[PDB]
C-alpha cells in the first residue's frame, strides 16, 4: 500500500541497483520474468512496496533506470533480470557524461531530466499512497552525481512531502584513478545535505578495505564490492520489505534516525562478512569498525541514532540482553542527551546462503572522517583550480565550488558540535 | 431562596456552555496557526528549489556567452 | 440506559481493543457471530452487559465501539479476524497514511482529514443511545495517532458532548517495546492538551505489564499478545461494575468519587492479582487474603512506582468472584495492621470495596490460570508522578537540544507547544507535591 519508488542513475547506480533488484527478488520469491514461485506468504505481505502487479500476477520492479550513456541500459537488460524490468522505465541518452557534474547537472543531464520525470511521474500516478523515493548512484562520477542530484532537486518540487532517500557510493583513489572525484562528490553532498532526508554512506574505501582485509580478494573487482552492497542493501530495507513494527516504513524510519535534518547521512554496516555465528558474536561484528560500509571508526564519535535488524531464526531474549550488553558496555559511545536512541528489529526470514546475519545503520558522529577525507583530496586540487576548465567551460562559476566546500565544512563541524554536546 | 437554584442552575448552564465555547476557539485557533506554518514551511522550501532553477538558467546562459568567444 | 462507548485509537488502542472485547464476549457468553443464546429478549434490553453492547433484532449483539487508525493494517486484521462479525463496518474506520510516530501528524496533518468521519460514527453510535454515561478511550502515549489524534479527539468530544465522562486507558511507553525515539515529546503533548478534557486516566505502563509476564508467567520475552490478554484483565475488572450487576457491586462513578479530589489529579494507580500461571496455579487455592495483600506488593502494579514512598488519597478494591465481605474485611484489618499505607490528612483512610460474584475469565491459549477470584486496587497515591517524572526528565535531554523537533516544526507546530506542554507537566508534578503535604 505505501509504495516506493526505485530509481538507479549512472553506471554505479545501474550496476549496484541491478544487483539489489536480484537480490530482494530471490527473497520474495520472485523469477527473471517477474512469475511468483514461493514457499512463504510473508514474502508476499508487503512485495507492492517495490514491485508493480500486472496481468498473469506478473511482478513488475517500480524502477526507473537512467543513465547519460546507453551502454549500461544493454548490459542491465541483457543481465539476469534484465527482462523483469518495465522497457519504458528505461530513459537514456547518448553523449554520456565522462565524470563531468556539470554536464550531468547542468548541460547534458538537464536535456534528458524531464523525460525521466515523465516515468517518475507515471509510477507515482499508479500509487495507492506514494511514502517516497530511494536513489542508488555514485558521488564520483558524472551522471550519478550530477545528473541524481538534479533528478533528486525536481522530484522534490513536484512530491516535496515525501521521503527522499539515497544509496550514494563514495569514491576512493583506491578503486579509482578519476582525479576530479572530490570535486565531484563535494558537489554531491552539497545537494544531498539540502535535499534528502536519509542518506546511507557506501564507501568505496571501506569497500575495498573489506574485500582485501578482511575477505582477503587480492585483486577486488567492481563485483566484488557490489556483493557487499547488494547484502546491505538487502538488510536495511529489511523493515520495508517484511511485516514488522520496527521503522517499517521511509518516514518512521527517518524520524527515528535524523535529530537534526542536516545530519542525515547513515553508516550502514553487516554481519557475518566472509568469503571462502552466536547472537553475541553477531552483535560484537556489527558493531565493529571492521564491518562499516564506510570508512569511519565509530570509536571516533558517538551515536546520535543506530537501527540494528537481526535476521534469522534465533531468541530474541538473546538479542535484547545483548543489545542492553552493547550499550551499557560502550555507553561513552551513545550521547547521552537522546536516551533509548538504539532500536533493534527481528525478522525471521534469513537472507540467501545465511542461518542468521545482522545489518546496522548508525548515525554517527565519526561519519565526519568521510566528508574530511574528501574535503582533503578536493582542496589539494581546488588551491591550484587544477582541471576547473573542464566545470567552467560548462558555465559554472568558481563561486560555486567554494559554496559547496563551506557547506560541506559546516556539516563536518556540526556533527563535532553534537559530538562535543553534554547533557548538563 | 428559589431564585437562588435558579441562579446555581444557570450558572452551571453558563460554565459548561463558556467551556464548550473556550474549547472550539482553542482548536479553531491552533488548527489554523498550524495550517498557516505548515504552508509556510513548504512555500520556503519550493522557494529556494525555485532558485536553483533560476541558477541553473544563469549557467547555461553563462555557457552560451563563453562559447562563441 | 447507563450505556458506554469505547474509542480504540492507533494500534495499541486497537489491539488492546480486540483483547478487551474478545474477553468481554467470553464473560457474557457472546459467539464471534454476535449471539448470545442466553439472551432471551432479542432486538433490544435493559440488562447490565445492553452498556456495552446494543442489540439488532436478528440477535446480534454489536459492541458499542469505534475503532480507528490512520493506516489499515491493523484494523484490517480485525475486518477478516475471528471476530470480523461482530462489528459493523462503519465502526471500523481506517486511513492510508499513519502519523509516523508524530503527534502534529496526529492531531494536524493526517488527522484533520479524518476527524469528521470519526465524529460522525460516533454520533451513529450515540443515537443508539437511551442515557449515555460517557466514553472510554484506548490509545498509547508514544504512537503519532494514539497521542495526536487522541488529543484532536477528546478536544472535539469536549465540544460535542460537553461535559460527558470521558475516562482513558493510556499506554505508557518503554524501552523494551517501544518504535520511537520521540515517544517522550508524543508523550508529553498529549497528557497537556488531554488533560482538562479528561475525566479519569488509568495509566498502563509497558514496562510494568513486561515484567509482570516475564516474573510472573515466565514469558521469555513478552509480545503484545501477552501485554494485551495481561491489559484486558485489568479493563475488564474496571468495567465489570458496569457490565454486570449484583447485591455488592459498586459502580465505578462511584470509585471515581473518591479517586479524584481535584480535576487534574485524576491518575488513578491499577494493581492485579493473582497473576499466575496454570503450572504454579495448580493445587494452589489463592485465598481472599492474599490476593488483597498482592495488591500492595508494587512489583503487581500497572505502574512502576513506589507507594510506600508517598501518600495515599484513596484506596478502592474491586473484586470479582468467590469472594464475601467478610473475608475481605478481615483481610483489610490484617493489612491496615501489617503494612503503613499512609494517607493524606484531608482523606479518610476507609478503603471503598466492590464485588461482582462473576468469577474471572480467561482466554484459550493464554498463560493466565483461571481462578475462582480476582481483584483489582485502584489507589490514589503521589507515587503516580513519578511516572510523569521519568517522562518529563527523557523530554528535557532531548529537548535542550531541541532533537528531532524539526519533524513537528515541519508539519505546523512551534516551539512554543512544546514548552507550553512541558510547563503544564512541571505544574502536574507539582500539584502532586502539594495534595502531599500536611495540612495547617
Ligand atoms: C595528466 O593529465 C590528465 C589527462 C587526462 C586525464 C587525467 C589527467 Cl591527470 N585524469 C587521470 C583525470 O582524472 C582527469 C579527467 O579524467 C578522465 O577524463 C577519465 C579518468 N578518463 C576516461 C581518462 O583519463 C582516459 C585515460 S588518460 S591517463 C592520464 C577528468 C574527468 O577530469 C576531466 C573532466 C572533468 C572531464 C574529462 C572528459 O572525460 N569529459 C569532460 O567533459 O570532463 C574528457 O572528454 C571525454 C576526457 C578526458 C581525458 C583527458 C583530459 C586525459
Ligand atoms: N561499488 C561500486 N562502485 C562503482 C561501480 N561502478 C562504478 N563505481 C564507482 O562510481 C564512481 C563514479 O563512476 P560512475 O558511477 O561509473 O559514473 P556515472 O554515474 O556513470 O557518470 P558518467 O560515467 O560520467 O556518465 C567511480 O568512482 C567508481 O569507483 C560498481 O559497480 N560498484
Ligand atoms: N501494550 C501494548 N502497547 C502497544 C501495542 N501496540 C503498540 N504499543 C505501544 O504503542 C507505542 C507506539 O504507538 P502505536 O499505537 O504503535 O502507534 P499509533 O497509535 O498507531 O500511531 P502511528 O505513529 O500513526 O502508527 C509504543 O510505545 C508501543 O510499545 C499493543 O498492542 N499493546
Ligand atoms: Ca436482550
Ligand atoms: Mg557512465
Ligand atoms: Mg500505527
Amino acid at each position: 500500500m505505501r509504495e516506493i519508488v526505485h530509481i538507479q542513475a549512472g553506471q554505479c547506480g545501474n550496476q549496484i541497483g541491478a544487483k539489489f533488484w536480484e537480490v530482494i527478488s530471490d527473497e520474495h520469491g520472485i523469477d527473471p520474468t517477474g512469475s511468483y514461485h514461493g514457499d512463504s506468504d510473508l514474502q508476499l505481505e508487503r512485495i507492492n512496496v517495490y514491485y508493480n502487479e500486472a496481468t498473469g500476477n506478473k511482478y513488475v520492479p517500480r524502477a526507473i533506470l537512467v543513465d547519460l550513456e546507453p551502454g549500461t541500459m544493454d548490459s542491465v537488460r541483457s543481465g539476469p533480470f534484465g527482462q523483469i524490468f518495465r522497457p519504458d522505465n528505461f530513459v537514456f541518452g547518448q553523449s554520456g557524461a565522462g565524470n563531468n557534474w556539470a554536464k550531468g547537472h547542468y548541460t547534458e543531464g538537464a536535456e534528458l531530466v524531464d523525460s525521466v520525470l515523465d516515468v517518475v511521474r507515471k509510477e507515482s500516478e499508479s500509487c495507492d499512497c506514494l511514502q517516497g523515493f530511494q536513489l542508488t548512484h555514485s558521488l564520483g562520477g558524472g551522471t550519478g552525481s550530477g545528473m541524481g542530484t538534479l533528478l533528486i532537486s525536481k522530484i522534490r518540487e513536484e512530491y516535496p512531502d515525501r521521503i527522499m532517500n539515497t544509496f550514494s557510493v563514495m569514491p576512493s583513489p583506491k578503486v579509482s584513478d578519476t582525479v576530479v572525484e572530490p570535486y565531484n562528490a563535494t558537489l554531491s553532498v552539497h545537494q544531498l545535505v539540502e535535499n534528502t532526508d536519509e542518506t546511507y554512506c557506501i564507501d568505496n574505501e571501506a569497500l575495498y578495505d573489506i574485500c582485501f582485509r578482511t575477505l582477503k580478494l587480492t585483486t577486488p573487482t567492481y563485483g566484488d564490492l557490489n556483493h557487499l552492497v547488494s547484502a546491505t542493501m538487502s538488510g536495511v530495507t529489511t523493515c520495508l520489505r517484511f511485516p514488522g513494527q520496527l521503522n517499517a516504513d521511509l518516514r518512521k524510519l527517518a524520524v527515528n534516525m535524523v535529530p537534526f535534518p542536516r545530519l542525515h547521512f547513515f553508516m550502514p554496516g553487516f554481519a557475518p562478512l566472509t568469503s571462502r555465528l552466536t547472537v553475541p558474536e553477531l552483535t560484537q561484528q556489527m558493531f565493529d569498525s571492521k564491518n562499516m560500509m564506510a570508512a569511519c571508526d565509530p570509536r571516533h564519535g558517538r551515536y546520535l541514532t543506530v537501527a540494528a535488524i537481526f535476521r534469522g531464526r534465533m531468541s530474541m531474549k538473546e538479542v535484547d540482553e545483548q543489545m542492553l550488553n552493547v550499550q551499557n558496555k560502550n555507553s561513552s559511545y551513545f550521547v547521552e542527551w537522546i536516551p533509548n536512541n538504539v532500536k533493534t528489529a527481528v525478522c525471521d526470514i534469513p537472507p540467501r546462503g545465511l542461518k542468521m546475519s545482522a545489518t546496522f545503520i548508525g548515525n554517527s558522529t565519526a561519519i565526519q572522517e568521510l566528508f574530511k577525507r574528501i574535503s582533503e583530496q578536493f582542496t589539494a586540487m581546488f588551491r591550484r583550480k587544477a582541471f576547473l576548465h573542464w566545470y567552467t567551460g560548462e558555465g559554472m562559476d568558481e563561486m560555486e565550488f567554494t559554496e559547496a566546500e563551506s557547506n560541506m565544512n559546516d556539516l563536518v563541524s556540526e556533527y563535532q558540535q553534537y559530538q562535543d554536546a553534554t547533557a548538563d | 431562596k428559589r431564585e437562588h437554584e435558579r441562579e446555581v442552575i444557570q450558572k452551571a448552564i453558563e460554565e459548561n456552555n463558556n467551556f464548550i465555547k473556550m474549547a472550539k476557539e482553542k482548536l479553531a485557533q491552533k488548527m489554523e496557526s498550524n495550517k498557516e506554518n505548515r504552508e509556510a514551511h513548504l512555500a520556503a522550501m519550493l522557494e529556494r528549489l525555485q532558485e536553483k532553477d533560476k541558477h541553473a538558467e544563469e549557467v547555461r546562459k553563462n555557457k552560451e556567452l563563453k562559447e562563441e568567444a | 440506559m447507563r450505556e458506554c462507548i469505547s474509542i480504540h485509537v492507533g494500534q495499541a488502542g486497537v489491539q488492546i481493543g480486540n483483547a478487551c472485547w474478545e474477553l468481554y464476549c467470553l464473560e457474557h457468553g457472546i459467539q464471534p457471530d454476535g449471539q448470545m443464546p442466553s439472551d432471551k429478549t432479542i432486538g433490544g434490553g435493559d440488562d447490565s452487559f445492553n452498556t456495552f453492547f446494543s442489540e439488532t433484532g436478528a440477535g446480534k449483539h454489536v459492541p458499542r465501539a469505534v475503532f480507528v487508525d490512520l493506516e489499515p493494517t491493523v484494523i484490517d486484521e480485525v475486518r477478516t479476524g475471528t471476530y470480523r462479525q461482530l462489528f459493523h463496518p462503519e465502526q471500523l474506520i481506517t486511513g492510508k497514511e499513519d502519523a509516523a510516530n508524530n503527534y502534529a501528524r496526529g492531531h494536524y496533518t493526517i488527522g484533520k482529514e479524518i476527524i469528521d468521519l470519526v465524529l460522525d460514527r460516533i454520533r451513529k453510535l450515540a443515537d443508539q443511545c437511551t442515557g449515555l454515561q460517557g466514553f472510554l478511550v484506548f490509545h498509547s502515549f508514544g504512537g503519532g495517532t494514539g497521542s495526536g489524534f487522541t488529543s484532536l479527539l477528546m478536544e472535539r468530544l469536549s465540544v460535542d458532548y460537553g461535559k460527558k465522562s470521558k475516562l482513558e486507558f493510556s499506554i505508557y511507553p518503554a524501552p523494551q517495546v517501544s518504535t520511537a525515539v520521540v515517544e517522550p515529546y508524543n508523550s508529553i503533548l498529549t497528557t497537556h492538551t488531554t488533560l482538562e478534557h479528561s475525566d479519569c486516566a488509568f495509566m498502563v505502563d509497558n514496562e510494568a505489564i513486561y515484567d509482570i509476564c516475564r516474573r510472573n508467567l515466565d514469558i521469555e520475552r513478552p509480545t503484545y499478545t501477552n501485554l494485551n490478554r495481561l491489559i484486558s484483565q485489568i479493563v475488564s475488572s474496571i468495567t465489570a461494575s458496569l457490565r454486570f450487576d449484583g447485591a455488592l457491586n459498586v459502580d465505578l462513578t462511584e470509585f471515581q468519587t473518591n479517586l479524584v479530589p481535584y480535576p487534574r489529579i485524576h491518575f488513578p494507580l491499577a494493581t492485579y492479582a493473582p497473576v499466575i500461571s496454570a503450572e504454579k496455579a495448580y493445587h494452589e487455592q489463592l485465598s481472599v487474603a492474599e490476593i488483597t495483600n498482592a495488591c500492595f506488593e508494587p512489583a503487581n502494579q500497572m505502574v512502576k512506582c513506589d507507594p510506600r514512598h508517598g501518600k495515599y488519597m484513596a484506596c478502592c478494591l474491586l473484586y470479582r468472584g468467590d469472594v464475601v465481605p467478610k473475608d475481605v474485611n478481615a483481610a483489610i484489618a490484617t493489612i491496615k495492621t501489617k503494612r503503613s499505607i499512609q494517607f493524606v490528612d484531608w482523606c479518610p483512610t476507609g478503603f471503598k470495596v466492590g464485588i461482582n460474584y462473576q468469577p474471572p475469565t480467561v482466554v484459550p491459549g493464554g498463560d493466565l490460570a483461571k481462578v475462582q477470584r480476582a481483584v483489582c486496587m485502584l489507589s490514589n497515591t503521589t507515587a503516580i508522578a513519578e511516572a510523569w517524572a521519568r517522562l518529563d526528565h527523557k523530554f528535557d535531554l532531548m529537548y535542550a537540544k531541541r532533537a528531532f523537533v524539526h519533524w513537528y516544526v515541519g508539519e505546523g507546530m512551534e516551539e512554543g507547544e512544546f514548552s507550553e506542554a512541558r510547563e503544564d507537566m512541571a505544574a502536574l508534578e507539582k500539584d502532586y507535591e502539594e495534595v502531599g503535604v500536611d495540612s495547617v
